[PDB]
Parts: structure tokens; sequence; C-alpha cells
């Protein structure tokens, strides 16, 4: 039915950038 | 009352030493060899107070944590909090099934001044917690006569009109007055600010107090010799005393930063009320009643208050902070950071500032030349030619007859920094023979010393016969020192390269005017002589008794003078040509002699080299100084003699016409007066010194730089910024960061203040176009106190755009930290691009899910109702309550995601005021993690399992994070081609309107 | 320092004359671009819709369930003498079923007679505008027995005993399907389950359910639901003076003079719950006949 959203998939897939869009962060500010 | 107390200390001293030796025992009741008697000791013990000055008052902790809630900018987040209940207080009890959103927010930002305060408390606190750590307050026993015997007691058990005596090495306790002397000479330095040793001789020779000698004062140290006094002054009476109360009863005044605080929320405030009373105005004007109008004119003003700019501003004085701590340049106070950068007008001290205020060899004579020694404090300047034997003579001379050596620790600490015990004269030749000709140690216990003949009263002369171990010549060596004029009598021969010659007049004529080269130079010189005595005349075993003529005083082997001076520190000529290139007006204020700070201030760039003072013209035409113009002379000297009896317009008089400076023999008092004189210019005066006069000094001025280790303890306290490593080049850099921290807050006060614009205007619409609330409340904390923390910060650690250090200091009247240029782009124009993306994002998701963005006027009168469960939509279909109040949360989440979009570019314009993003470079680090903290964090506020739940946050459809793309990239370039006009037209259109 | 408004050399409330004409100029056209530029994108945000189906229809997955008393708190108090104390109820009835009367739907150009019979679902084709105005199944006051009349221009309504009518939510290509013949313990109900959406009415707790005696169901041909031949809906555009199906409830055996609360809840697999939005699938009213 066109009245159901694959939300659980979108949710995901915002939580997984939000882990490698930060972690990426923290290299950043990691020069080493 | 106190006022009066006030002005009896901020008058120069006077006394009763002018008496003679019978009228002082009388009026003090004090046998003059043998003191008093102990009980009569203990009698004024019990009644004036011991012999200490009275404890600093006392700052408990939890005032100081207390004046950290309040303030200037925590007191506008506290009337906003205050207006927050207010309006909870109209709210809860106006309206049905009320919402926390309002409690929420008044909690929230009374949360918000307590973290600020307590995290800026704990950093001001631990700038005290360390400055504690150098309280090493070594307790002093003093030598007293009581009783016709000496006995050693405490400081503070030494009582008022009581014999002292003193050895050479202790410091004098009290202030005394010298009855019976004996080549005694104290050190004046810490408090009135004479550099030689001052000798003291019980005979009365000034009026004024300071400069006579027949009185030793209080935290002054014997140099050599012994003497006694009988106290006159005691405990905080005494001269360094009542400097020392002084300055803690002087004000603090408003540091620039602070003015420019709250200059800031004068226009925040200003248009705030603006649009909350206009507003109020229209709302009642269409159907509110006062009961709602009431609300939203708190509502508009409290939103444009910007909750997380303290702490951002907070931290963001903190990080240059930080960097001051690194560099071993404390600042007592987190604001203080700043004031350097808005100083104008520096008012530095001589001895113990400017100069490491220690003797040291200056210049020597060899050969008919002057040879420069190195004066560096460690040692990193241009050696002389050491590989001549008028240098190993002249050398040995020095080395061996010479009252000084070293100490018992003295064996690892360096050659000049160590102990030295003697005359500062002998100790200064003690360390450039250990640094420049080897080793004194075994170069003295060489020629060993048969009879010496010291220094005398009169012909001040110091000889001595020493053997000669050489391995060619059994000829005794005798040597002699003494002053130029005391020696050029006693000699007829003259050293040249290893040969000698006679007192030709075309050599001894040209010996004359180098030693007016040194003297006139501000320095002391000396003479040092040898002689070869005829061991035919004179046999091995001779013993020459110290009576009659046994060497010959004349015909001696002249090989050259000896100069010496207190000599700038390192780093600090350096420091002065650098100030006075920022534009930075540098005056010198001391008590020392003026022939000597003259050429101090030569030496430093207080006094450029070919400008002239007004004595200084009359010098060169042979004509009074009275007929030379003033305006003649950009430079100019002035005499404590001369100030007292001065005016404050003629002050004023000498600061504007004179750009060149110096402030000589001027006491302590004075020195507050001089910084009283420059803050009247409106200008900002730093005030760098070290000594007790310093005292009034600093605490008056809007800063003072005080040394960590060559400073006293009272005008350490006194001052705001503390220089732990002593090096003069932290006042350069200072300087450049706080300059570099003003502009860099410009930057990041414009950022969250443009984040304000879509914030207000959705509930600005919200009703006037009475549409659904298009952003809520908890989106915006996430905003304000979340995601944009971090670019703000990062908006710190931002680098010079252009050279700083060549720009003229800021004008206090003119260059304002927030102006109506930085209003103009926040408020007015970035802003704006931001609040309309956001207006986007909200009628793109309504109108996708079916209601059209045109549908949406009018509909918030039956939208927030919660029993209206269907509400047609522009499809026909009807809405619950829930299944569109879960729309407008859902639409609230992606406008703040929105937010962080037009954020971005925000934050990359933001980050250049001139430069291009191409020339400035996105090399911030920080920054990179800004936007990559505040993106990922923006994701994770909308799609965690639980923020729909907690904080009314829905997930986002993919879609709306491009919703938002094309407004930041507008942004983004409509604010660089700015910039752009900028660099190609500083005239006036894109520079006095746009650029802040 | 705050009398800066004006000098003789020119300032007015800061800045000069010729300095604040060219401030407001650039002002206006920038704010004036900002607007235009604001509508072109509005504008394309405009062409990525379609007039005959909303994009998202998922924040609507399960339609809700009103009653014509649109009640402050659904309660319903009021007096069963005093006719002021039940005017706001009556007036929102009248005026909701003012649109159901004969004569509304008289034109046979746009107006279909489904039947007396609850039938199965009529689709008419595509949502798109090939085809003309659809039409829309008439739905004449008379289905809601007891609780219609034929009263004059005031729908003298039950003083005693009150009427309540349900209605599902207008949703657009919404099918409507009713729980299979394997009925998981639906509270006595007729055996039409194949063509018509069940809805039944019932207390909330031990209490409510005593206090309210005995409930009658009015509907179309006598069945307490919503009968399939009106769905799906097509829009507004396409579909305008539509007549969704609508169904009484009244209650008879009431204790007067106490507050009792009534969950009417509709069933069927395309209807959904929450336990957030007591609207969505289930509806409650908190009715009180204070005498
Ligand atoms: C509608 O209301 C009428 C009353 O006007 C009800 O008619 C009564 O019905 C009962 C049987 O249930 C008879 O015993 C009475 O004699 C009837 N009275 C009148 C005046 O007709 C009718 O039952 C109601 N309809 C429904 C479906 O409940
Ligand atoms: C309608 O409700 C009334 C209660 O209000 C029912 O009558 C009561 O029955 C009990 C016994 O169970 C008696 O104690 C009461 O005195 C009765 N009251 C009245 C007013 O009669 C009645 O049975 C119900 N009728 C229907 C058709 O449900
Ligand atoms: C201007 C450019 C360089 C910035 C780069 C960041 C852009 C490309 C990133 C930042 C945030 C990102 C979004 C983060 C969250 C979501 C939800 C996820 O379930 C699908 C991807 C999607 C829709 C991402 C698309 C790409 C996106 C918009
Ligand atoms: C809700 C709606 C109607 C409010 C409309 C407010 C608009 C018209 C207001 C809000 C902010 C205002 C600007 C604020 C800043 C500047 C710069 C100043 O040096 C002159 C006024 C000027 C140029 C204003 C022009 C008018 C302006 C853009
Ligand atoms: C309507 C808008 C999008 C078009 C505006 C054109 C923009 C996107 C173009 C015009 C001029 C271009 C710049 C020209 C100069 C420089 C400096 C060089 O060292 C790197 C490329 C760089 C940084 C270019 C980047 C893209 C640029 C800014
Ligand atoms: C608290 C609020 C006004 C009161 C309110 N509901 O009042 C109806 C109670 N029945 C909720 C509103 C919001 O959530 C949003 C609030 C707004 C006041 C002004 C606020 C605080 C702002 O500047 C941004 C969010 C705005
Ligand atoms: C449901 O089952 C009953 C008997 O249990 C039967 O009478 C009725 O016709 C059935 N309905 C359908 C639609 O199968
Ligand atoms: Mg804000
Ligand atoms: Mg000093
Ligand atoms: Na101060």
């Amino acid at each position: 039915d066109p009245f159901y959203y694959d939300y659980e998939t979108v949710r995901n897939g915002g939580l997984i950038f939000a882990a490698l869009a930060f972690i990426v962060g923290l290299i950043i500010i990691l020069s080493k | 009352k106190e006022r009066d107390m006030d002005e009896l200390k901020k008058e120069v001293s006077m006394d009763d030493h002018k008496l003679s030796l019978d009228e002082l025992h009388r009026k003090y009741g004090t046998d003059l060899s043998r003191g008093l008697t102990p009980a009569r000791a203990a009698e004024i013990l019990a009644r004036d107070g011991p012999n200490a000055l009275t404890p600093p008052p006392t700052t408990p902790e939890w005032v100081k944590f207390c004046r950290q809630l309040f303030g200037g900018f925590s007191m506008l987040l506290w009337i906003g909090a205050i207006l927050c209940f207010l309006a909870y207080g109209i709210q809860a009890a106006t309206e049905e099934e009320p919402q926390n959103d309002n409690l929420y927010l008044g909690v929230v930002l009374s949360a918000v001044v307590i973290i600020t305060g307590c995290f800026s408390y704990y950093q001001e606190a631990k700038s005290s917690k360390i400055m504690e750590s150098f309280k090493n307050m070594v307790p002093q026993q003093a030598l007293v006569i009581r009783n016709g015997e000496k006995m050693s007691i405490n400081a503070e058990e030494v009582v008022v009109g009581d014999l002292v005596e003193v050895k050479g090495g202790d410091r004098i306790p009290a202030d005394l007055r010298i009855i019976s002397a004996n080549g005694c000479k104290v050190d004046n330095s810490s408090l009135t600010g004479e550099s030689e040793p001052q000798t003291r001789s019980p005979d009365f020779t000034n009026e004024n107090p300071l400069e006579t000698r027949n009185i030793a004062f209080f935290s002054t140290n014997c140099v050599e010799g012994t003497a006694r006094g009988i106290v006159v002054y005691t405990g905080d009476r005494t001269v360094m005393g009542r400097i020392a109360t002084l300055a803690s009863g002087l004000e603090g005044g408003q540091t620039p930063i602070a003015a420019e605080i709250e200059h800031f929320i004068h226009i925040i405030t200003g248009v705030a009320v603006f649009l909350g009373v206009s507003f109020f105005i229209l709302s009642l004007i269409l159907e509110y009643t006062w009961l709602e109008a009431v609300i939203f004119l708190i509502g508009i003003i409290v939103a444009n208050v910007p909750e997380g700019l303290l702490a951002t501003v907070t931290v963001c004085l903190t990080l240059t902070a930080k960097r001051m701590a690194r560099k071993n340049c404390l600042v007592k106070n987190l604001e203080a950071v700043e004031t350097l950068g808005s100083t104008s007008t520096i008012c530095s001290d001589k001895t113990g500032t400017l100069t490491q205020n220690r003797m040291t060899v200056a210049h020597m004579w060899s050969d008919n030349q002057i040879h420069e020694a190195d004066t560096t404090e460690n040692q990193s300047g241009v050696s002389f030619d050491k590989t001549s034997a008028t240098w190993l003579a002249l050398s040995r001379i020095a080395g061996l007859c010479n009252r000084a050596v070293f100490q018992a620790n003295q064996e690892n600490l360096p050659i000049l920094k160590r102990a030295v015990a003697g005359d500062a004269s002998e100790s200064a030749l003690l360390k450039c023979i250990e640094l420049c000709c080897g080793s004194v140690k075994e170069m003295r216990e060489r020629y060993t010393k048969i009879v010496e003949i010291p220094f005398n009263s009169t012909n001040k002369y110091q000889l001595s016969i020493h053997k000669n171990p050489n391995t060619a010549e059994p000829r005794h060596l005798l040597v002699m020192k003494g002053a130029p004029e005391r020696i050029l009598d006693r000699c007829s021969s003259i050293l040249i390269h290893g040969k000698e010659q006679p007192l030709d007049e075309e050599l001894k004529d040209a010996f004359q005017n180098a030693y007016l080269e040194l003297g006139g130079l501000g320095e002391r010189v000396l003479g040092f002589c040898h002689l070869f005595l005829p061991d035919e005349q004179f046999p091995e075993g001779f013993q020459f008794d110290t009576d009659d003529v046994n060497f010959p005083l004349d015909n001696l082997c002249f090989v050259g003078l000896i100069s010496m001076i207190d000599p700038p520190r390192a780093a600090v000529p350096d420091a002065v040509g650098k100030c006075r290139s920022a534009g930075i007006k540098v005056i010198m204020v001391t008590g020392d002699h003026p022939i000597t700070a003259k050429a101090i201030a030569k030496g430093v760039g207080i006094i450029s080299e070919g400008n002239e003072t007004v004595e200084d013209i009359a010098a060169r035409l042979n004509i009074p100084v009275s007929q030379v113009n003033p305006r003649d002379a950009k430079a100019c000297v002035v005499h404590g003699s001369d100030l007292k009896d001065m005016t404050s317009e003629q002050l004023d008089d000498i600061l504007k016409y004179h750009t060149e400076i110096v402030f000589a023999r001027t006491s302590p008092q004075q020195k507050l007066i001089i910084v009283e004189g420059c803050q009247r210019q409106g200008a900002i005066v730093a005030v760098t010194g070290d000594g007790v006069n310093d005292s009034p000094a600093s605490k008056k001025a809007d800063i003072g730089v005080a040394m960590g280790i060559a400073g006293s303890d009272v005008s350490k306290q006194a001052a705001d910024m503390i220089l732990l490593d002593d090096n003069f080049a932290s006042i350069v850099t200072g300087v450049e960061e706080g300059r570099l921290i003003f502009d860099n807050l410009k930057k990041s006060i414009a950022y969250t203040l443009t984040s304000n614009i879509p914030e207000i205007t959705p509930f600005l619409i919200f009703i006037i176009a009475n549409i659904p609330l298009p952003l809520g409340t908890v989106t915006i904390l996430c905003i304000d106190l979340g995601t944009d923390m971090v670019p703000a910060i990062s908006l710190a650690y931002e680098q010079a755009e252009s050279d700083i250090m060549k720009r003229q200091p800021r004008n206090p009247k003119t260059d304002k930290l927030v102006n109506e240029q930085l209003i103009s782009m926040a408020y007015g124009q970035i802003g704006m691009i931001q609040a309309l993306g956001g207006f986007f994002t909200y009628f793109v998701i309504l109108a996708e899910n079916g209601f059209l963005p045109i549908h949406l006027l009018g509909l918030r009168v039956n939208w927030d109702d919660r029993w209206i469960n269907d509400v047609e939509d522009s499809y026909g279909q009807q809405w619950t309550y829930e299944q569109r109040k879960i729309v407008e949360f859902t639409c609230h989440t992606p406008f703040f995601v929105t937010i962080v979009v037009v954020q971005w570019a925000d934050l990359v314009i933001c980050k250049t005021r001139r430069n291009s993003v191409f020339q400035q470079g996105m090399k911030n680090k920080i920054l990179i993690f800004g936007l990559f903290e505040e993106t990922a964090l923006a994701a994770f506020l909308s799609y965690c399992p639980g923020m729909g739940v907690a904080l009314r946050m829905y997930p986002l459809k993919p879609t709306w994070w491009f919703c938002a793309f094309p407004y930041s990239l507008l942004i983004f370039v409509y604010d660089e081609v700015r910039k752009l006009i900028i660099r190609r037209r500083p005239g006036g259109w894109v520079e006095k309107e746009t650029y802040y | 320092k705050k009398f800066i408004w004006n000098s003789e050399k020119k300032e007015f409330l800061g800045r000069t004359g010729g300095s604040w004409f060219k401030i407001l100029l650039f002002y206006v056209i920038f704010y004036g671009c900002l607007a235009g530029i604001f509508i072109g994108t509005i504008q394309v945000m405009l062409l990525t819709i379609s007039e005959f189906k909303p994009t998202y229809q998922d924040r609507v997955a399960p339609p809700g369930l009103t009653q014509i008393p649109q009640s402050q708190k659904t309660e319903i108090s009021f007096r069963p003498n005093d006719p002021q104390s039940y005017e706001s109820y009556v007036v929102s009835i009248v005026r909701f079923l003012e649109k159901y009367k004969d004569l509304a739907q008289k034109d046979d150009m746009i107006f279909e007679d489904c039947g007396n019979v609850p039938s199965e679902l009529k689709e008419r084709g595509e949502y798109n505008n090939e085809r003309g105005e659809r039409k829309v199944c008439r739905f004449r006051l008379e289905w809601l027995g007891n609780c219609s009349g034929l009263n004059d221009e005031t729908y003298g309504y039950k003083d005693g005993k009150p009427c309540v009518i349900i209605k599902l939510n207008r949703v657009l290509g919404f099918k409507p399907k009713p729980p299979k013949n394997e009925s998981l313990e639906t509270y006595p109900v007729m055996k039409y389950n194949p063509y018509v959406l069940p809805v039944h009415c019932t207390g909330k707790r031990d209490e409510d359910k005593e206090k309210v005696g005995t409930m009658e169901y009015f509907g179309l041909g006598g069945y307490p639901g919503f009968p399939l031949q009106y769905y799906p809906y097509y829009g507004k555009l396409l579909q305008p003076k539509y007549l969704q199906p609508l169904m009484a409830v009244q209650f008879t055996n009431l204790t007067m003079d106490t507050e009792i609360r009534i969950e009417c809840k509709a069933y069927g697999e395309n209807i959904g719950y929450s336990e957030k939005d007591r609207f969505q699938g289930r509806f409650d009213v908190k009715i009180e006949v204070k005498s």
C-alpha cells in the first residue's frame, strides 16, 4: 500500500551517517 | 568617610628625619647605643600592632562565585529567565493544558548562566590556585639592639623607636633613621626605583626622605657594609606599607572587553524590545487579547537573546587565555586577555621591568678602543675580541684585585643569575671574567696576594700586590683600580698590545673623550692598571707591610677603563619596536635618575635616535633652554621635581605635543597621576612594572603587567596579568592575541547573531499569516545549545587575515565590537536567507503531505486545537490532532536540519571577514570538525530511536536534507562576491555598510 | 551621547539623508531579489506535486473516527429540559447534516444512487484527469434511523437518550478492508461482515460498561458501519461535494446525572490504532445527561 513508509530503513541510514561523519570528524582533528 | 583616608595616601610622604641625634632620641625616648628595655619594646608591640603589613583583604570563595553568576552578559540571561517564569505565570493560569515549553525554557536559561558561572569560575580560581603557589614568604628575623645587647627576633616582633643593626645581606625590616653607618649601601630598587646601590649615611642630605641617605626603607636589602638605625615607621605606616595599602584601596575600573559586552547588549535588547513592542501593538490590532499579546511580547524579546552566546563567548575568551598560560604569561582575570589588543599607550617601568636591575660590565677600554661586552640576560650576544695581551692584562687586574667571590650553592647556577657577595661593581666584574676569561677561581689563587689596600673614603683606590707565577719573570705584579680621575693622577705608563708607552696627550686626550663617552651613556666607569715591581729593589722575601710607600703610586701602567650599568632585558628593545610598530605609544615611567633614564630609553626604543629633547636643542645651539620652542622637540624628559608643581592641563599638554615621553624621578604616587593623565585622553593604558612603586600604577591601569620573579609581591597582586617567565616580549604576544581574539569574537558573534532570524521568523509569521508553527522551541535549543556550539567555538581558532601587528590600536569610541554593519549582515541579510530557506522546507513537507502552502493560511486556528480531529487539507483528507501534530513536529525537525544546512555556508563565510575562502583557506581543523560534528549530531537528533518521543523530533524523509541546499550555496556566493568587491573596492559602499 | 538625532551637518536617527536613501534603496533591491528567489523556488516545489494525489500519504495511515458534536473536551453535558443547554450540540449536528438533505443531492450529473444494501467497492477508473468529474454516491438522512427524522429547519433530536453519529476520516485512495470472517471476538455484530466496515461502541472500564445500559446503532440498511460502495475517495478536485458514509449511535439506557466514558472502536485490517492518538481507529466520548 502507498500508505506505508520504510521509516526503519531511512532511520537506520541516518544513524549510520551520524556514525561515519562523526568518527571522521574525530579523525579530522587528530592529524597525528 | 573612607574618601578622606584615600586622599591622605595619594599624597607624597613626609618625615622627621632631619633632626639632631639628641632631638631624635628625646622624641622617641630611646638610647642610641643600647636601644630600650625589653619591657618597653613589648609595650609598643601590644600598642600599635606587630611590624607587618595587614594581610590583604581576604576574598571568600563564595563571594567570587556569586560574582561569576552576575556581571553584564549573565545579567541579560537572568532578566530573560525571569521573563520566562513571568510569561509562564500568565500562561499557566490562563490557558488550558498549558505547554511545558516556557517553563522548560526558563529553567534552561537559569542552567545556562549557572554552568557558565561554574566554568568561568573554575578558570579564574585556577589562576589564583597557581598564584598561591608563589607565596614563598620566608620568615626573616631582624637584628635589634635592646637593653644594650644584640638580639635576633622576628620582624613582626620589632617596634618603634629602638636601635636596629643590619649586616651586608640582611633585608631592612622597618623604616629606620640611620645613626651610624660604615660603608653601608642599601638597595632601594624595589621601592623608589633607584638602580645603583644607594649608600646610606647618617648625615641628613636631601629634603626628600626618598633621596636622603639617613633612612633605611621597608622591603629593601642591605647590599654591603653595616649600619645602625632607629625605627621610625612600622607596619602599614611604612613607606612601602602606605603604598601597598593604597594599591589595595584603588579602583579596578571597567575593562574594555566588558564595555564592549555592555554595548553589545544595548543593541541586542534594543532590537528585541523594538520587535516585541511593535509586534505587541500589531497583535492587539489583529485579534489577540491582552492575555495572549503579553506572551507575544515576552516570546519575541526572549527569543532575540542569544542564549548559547554566553557560553561560546566565555569559552572563546578561555581558549586565548589558555595560549597565554602556555607561554608563561598568566592572566589573573579571564577577560584581561583582551585588554592588550586594545592598548594604545604602555607605561613601562625602567628598573626591574625594562632593565635586569643588576650591575653588569657594559664596555671596556683597550688600545684606545672601546669593546662592548655582552649584556644579555641569557648570554646570546656579540663576543668581543679576546685574543690580545691588553685583554689578558686588563682581565687579570679585574679578576685578581676585586673583593668579590661566589658562594656555597653557587656551583650549578649560570654565570650571571648566580649569587655574588660584595659590591655590585665587583660582582659585575666577577661575572664577566668567569664568562669570557675562563674561571676566576684558579686565576685568583694563582697570583698569591701579599698585602692589599681596600677602597678609601677619599681618593677611592683599591690596590694589592700579587706574586707572578709565570715561567719567565719573577717580578711582583701590583694591580690597582678606581675612578678614572683618581687613577690618571697615579699613572705615567700606558699599555698597548703588550708594550708600554708614555702618557702622551695624543692618546691621553683620546682616553678622556672615551671616558666622557661611557659616562654620557649613563654608565659607571672605572679604571684598571698594573705595574711590574722591580724585584731587584723588592726581593721575593720582602714583606710589603701596609704602612708607608712600598709601592710606586705613580709611574703605573694603565690598561683601560671598564664601564657598567644595569642592562635592558634580552627581548625588551625588540618588543618596544613591535609595540611602536603596532601604534602603541611607549612611555617610560620610573623613579630613577634622569641621566640613566634617558640613556636606557634611547637603548630600548622609547626615544628614537635623532630626536632631541627641549634641553638637547639648547645644548646643540649653545643657547639657554628657555629660548627654544618646545614644538621643535618631539621628545621631552620630565623630572619628578617639576611634576609635583603641575596641573592636570599641563600634563595633558605634555602628552599631546610630545610623542616620546620619559618620566624620571617620579614618586609612586606620581606614577598613579601619570597613568590617570593618560586615561584622561580616553586611550587604553597598560602598565608594566615590578617594584612596589608600580602597585598604585598597575592597579588603576586598565591592565597591570607584573614580573613573575623580579617583581615585588604587592605590585604582583595588584596587577591583572603576570609574566612568570619575566620575558617582556610576552607583552607583544599579548597585544597580538588581544586584537586577534577581538576580531575572532566579532566573527563568532555574527555567527550566533545570524541564526537568530530563522529562529524567530517562524514564530513571527505564525502570528501574522496564522499558519501552523514552522519551528518548535526544543528544536531551537538544539541549534543554539547543540550544533552551533562547535562552529562558534571553532571560529575562535581563526588566524589573521592580514598582519594585525601592522594596524593601529582600535579607537574605543569608533571601532565597536558590534556595530550597525555586523547587524546589517547577520540580522539583515545572511540570517534573512536562512529564514526563507527554513520556510521553503516548511512548505515543502506540508505540500508533499497534502497541505498546500497556499492552503496553510489561517489554519493554526483549527490546527492547534486538540479536539478537532478532522481538519480538511488540500486533497480533501481529514487529519486528526496527533496525525497533523506529528507532521508539525516532523516539520520542526527538518527546519532544524535546514538551519544546519545554511549554517554550513554561514560558518565558511564568517570564517573570513575580508579574504576569500580560497585565500584564507579551510585549514581550521577545528572548524572542519565543527561542520562534521554539527551535521552528524543533527542527523542523530532526528534518526535516533526515541527522538520523537523525548524531544518530539521525528525522523526526516531523505529528500528534506536537500531542500535547504541552494540557500546555503546562495549565502556563500553572495558573501563571497561581497568580500571580493571589498578587495577590489576598498572605498566605501561594500566596506562602510557591509564590512564589520 | 544619545542626542545624535540631528546636527547642522545633516544626520537623522544616526545617519544623513543621502545615506538613508542609499541604504533603503539597497535593502529594497536586496529583499526584492530574495523574495523573487523564494517565490521561484517555491514555484518549482509546486511543480513537483500533482493535482490529483498527495505525494506522501503515510502520515494518515490509520484513519480517524470523529463525531458530529465536536465538543470542547469530547464531553456531552447538558440538561434534558433546558433547550439552550444543548443548543451548541444541535447547531453543529444540523450544520453537519445540512449537505445531506434530499434537496442538496438533486443533480443527477454528479450524484449516483448506490443502493439500499451495502455492496462492494466502486472504483471509478484511475486518479488521472483523463476521465471527467467522477460521480458521488448519494446518502440520504433516512439511513440513520431515529437520529434523522423529518423535522423542520431545526432537527429536534433526542433530549433523553442522545444521538452521536460517527464518521470515518476521508482518505484519498483508501480502500477499507473489514475483518475476516474469522473475527477475533468482536462484540455481537451482524453477519454482514463482507461489505461494511464495522464500528462497535463500549464503555472503558467495569464502571462505564455497567452505567451504559443499551446502545442502538443505525446505518445503511440497518448495519452498524460504513458501506464499501462509497470508497475510495478521489480527492476534492475530482470529487467535490462528496458525501462520506455516516453511522449513528444512540445511548438509550444511560444513568442520568453521571459522567460515563464511551469508546467507539472501528474494526478492520486497514484500520490502525495508536496509544498516543486516541482518535486513530478508535474514538472517545464523555456523556453526562444531568437533569
Ligand atoms: C425509533 O423511535 C420510535 C419512537 O418514536 C420507536 O418506536 C417504538 O418502538 C417500540 C418497539 O421497540 C414499540 O413498542 C413502541 O410502541 C414504538 N413507539 C412508537 C411511538 O412508535 C422505534 O422503535 C425507534 N426505532 C429504533 C430502531 O429504535
Ligand atoms: C434500563 O436501566 C434500568 C436501570 O436504570 C433497568 O431497570 C432497573 O433494574 C434493576 C434490577 O436490575 C432495579 O433494581 C431498578 O429499580 C430498575 N430501574 C428502573 C428505573 O426500572 C432496566 O432494566 C433497563 N432496561 C433495559 C431495556 O436495558
Ligand atoms: C555541500 C556538501 C559538500 C556537504 C556534504 C554533506 C551532504 C552531501 C550530506 C550531509 C547530510 C547528508 C544526509 C544525512 C542524512 C540522510 C538520511 C539517510 O538515511 C540517507 C542520506 C541522507 C539524505 C544524507 C544525504 C547527503 C547529505 C545531505
Ligand atoms: C513581519 C514583517 C512585515 C516585518 C518586515 C520587517 C522588514 C521590512 C525590516 C526588518 C529588519 C529591517 C532592516 C534592519 C536593518 C537595516 C539597516 C539600517 O542601517 C537601516 C534599516 C534597515 C535597512 C532595515 C530595513 C527594513 C527591515 C528589513
Ligand atoms: C550563479 C553561480 C553559482 C556561479 C558563480 C560562479 C562561481 C561558482 C565561480 C566563478 C569564479 C570561480 C572561481 C575563480 C577563481 C578561483 C581561484 C582559484 O585559485 C581556484 C578556483 C576559484 C576558487 C573559482 C571557483 C568557482 C568560482 C567562484
Ligand atoms: C512557548 C510558546 C508560547 C506558548 C506555547 N503554547 O501556549 C499555549 C498553551 N495552551 C508554546 C509555544 C512554543 O512552544 C514555542 C515558543 C512559544 C513562546 C516563544 C518561543 C519560546 C520562542 O521565542 C521560540 C519558541 C517559542
Ligand atoms: C461467515 O461464517 C458464517 C457461519 O460461521 C456464515 O453464515 C457466513 O455466510 C460467513 N460469511 C462469509 C463472508 O464467509
Ligand atoms: Mg538563538
Ligand atoms: Mg621596578
Ligand atoms: Na585592575
